């Protein structure tokens, strides 16, 4: 059996690290797993019959201390309406705004949302739209593996209410949100301690009912095979 | 600035 399977076994849970920047200093950190993926809102709740665990972006203090740009933040927040829906379904992730705030996203580092080529993409209203194929990512994976390319990235950033910042210090943006799914996290890093020798390594997949598999190099790099192979391409 | 702030704010009417 390939235990990386269980990733794309239906109804499987993944985990997902939110966490929340305001003006570039951070505000909220939560892990969520959830059938319906996540939720972001500003709680000015609220329904309950939408879909998604709901996230609840913080309400900055009152304090005289910045008061100027949390204000704006304050104000972002409040028009979040029914929010920023990410959830998964099969090998895709697909997002959805389900408020006023127009929201653009990026596939990025771990540390920095805005590399410089601008934002892949904006968030659809009134319909999903995909924002990350783990298709193409296991196959950067291998690649990566094999010393042959950069580690695929896997942080999902958002801007809400506001342009991306193309060439812009992404710590003035108002509110920055980003969403790690941790298995792939995982995933990059077992392949960077794999490389190095080729003894055994510890992987935590974070998906519901997983357990934390003890792999070779060889061993890791085949079942990653096995499971590009199984998976959906055009 | 608030005018940059108010520039680069995207938020659509109900």
């Amino acid at each position: 059996e390939n235990p990386l399977k269980r990733l794309l076994v239906p109804g499987e849970e993944w985990e997902f690290e939110v966490t929340a920047f305001y003006r570039g200093r951070q505000v909220f950190q939560q892990t969520i797993s959830c059938p319906e993926g996540l939720r972001l809102v500003g709680s000015e709740v609220g329904d309950r019959t939408l879909p998604g665990w709901p996230v609840t972006l913080p309400d900055p203090g009152m304090s005289l201390t910045d008061r100027g740009v949390m204000s704006y933040v304050r104000h972002v927040l409040s028009c979040l309406g029914g929010g920023l829906a990410l959830w998964r379904a099969g090998q895709w992730l697909w997002a959805q705004r389900l408020g006023h705030c127009h929201t653009y996203w990026a596939v990025s580092e771990e540390l920095l949302p805005n590399s410089g080529h601008g934002p892949d993409g904006e968030v659809p209203k009134d319909k999903e739209g995909g924002v990350f194929d783990l298709g193409p990512f296991i196959v950067d994976l291998i690649t990566f593996t094999e010393g042959s390319g950069r580690s695929p990235r896997y942080a999902l950033w958002f801007c809400v209410g506001e342009s991306w910042p193309q060439d812009q210090p992404w710590t003035k943006r108002l509110v920055m949100v980003k969403v790690v799914p941790t298995c792939l996290r995982a995933l990059v890093e077992m392949a960077r301690v794999g490389g190095a020798s080729s003894l055994e390594n510890t992987v935590d997949l974070h998906i519901s009912n997983s357990h934390p598999l003890s792999l070779t190099s060889d061993q890791y790099k085949a079942y990653l095979q096995d499971l590009v192979e199984g998976m959906d391409f055009q | 600035s608030p005018a940059s702030l108010a520039s680069n704010l995207e938020i659509s009417q109900s």
